[PDB]
DNA sequence: TGTATGCAAATAAGG
DNA sequence: ACCTTATTTGCATAC
């Protein structure tokens, strides 16, 4: 169930959603 | 906004790629042929979906922009490790997660691999063991 | 067939 | 050179 590999931190997609939320 | 500029560029880039009938792999190869720096289909996909970090998108955008402007006018290859070899490395890791440099060289010699690949395999595997807790 | 993505190999930078 | 932590990046494969 645990993610095995490396993930990108703070994708532009997530940062855009975080900015547009506040 | 920088983020919004990256959003608009990724969209324009994707639209032009599709309008011309290019696949993501096609355009990654094209960037190697034309500008000497090829990128994978995977990377093109992430770029178009904004699934890369801010710094990473800012780094690739000027490269992708060279192709878009035309359309509108260095790393080593990833080593494939055989399943049976990966299992040999994994079983060693379980009782010796941090082999010495000598042992790393001996493992590489026995498994007919490059020493740097074995070294990095153990580095990454230690990091994985931390990630998965 | 082409795209998305899990896993992870290779690289970046500090010590 | 070769560890560390952090991150970029691509096979391989499931859609």
């Amino acid at each position: 169930r645990v993610y095995q590999g490396v993930r990108v931190k703070h994708t532009v997609k997530d940062l855009l959603a975080e900015k547009r939320s506040g | 906004s920088d983020l919004e500029e990256l959003e608009k560029f990724a969209k324009t880039f994707k639209q032009r790629r599709i309008k011309l009938g290019f696949t993501q792999g096609d355009v990654g190869l094209a960037m190697g042929k034309l500008y000497g720096n090829d990128f994978s289909q995977t990377t093109i996909s992430r770029f178009e979906a904004l699934n890369l970090s801010f710094k990473n998108m800012c780094k690739l955008k000027p490269l992708l922009e060279k192709w878009l402007n035309d359309a509108e006018s260095k790393r080593k290859k990833r080593t494939s490790i055989e399943t049976n070899i990966r299992l040999t490395l994994e079983k060693r890791f379980q009782d010796n997660p941090k082999p010495s440099s000598e042992e790393i060289s001996m493992i590489a010699e026995q498994l007919s691999m490059e020493k740097e690949v074995v070294r990095v395999w153990f580095c990454n595997r230690r990091q994985k063991e931390k990630r998965i807790n």
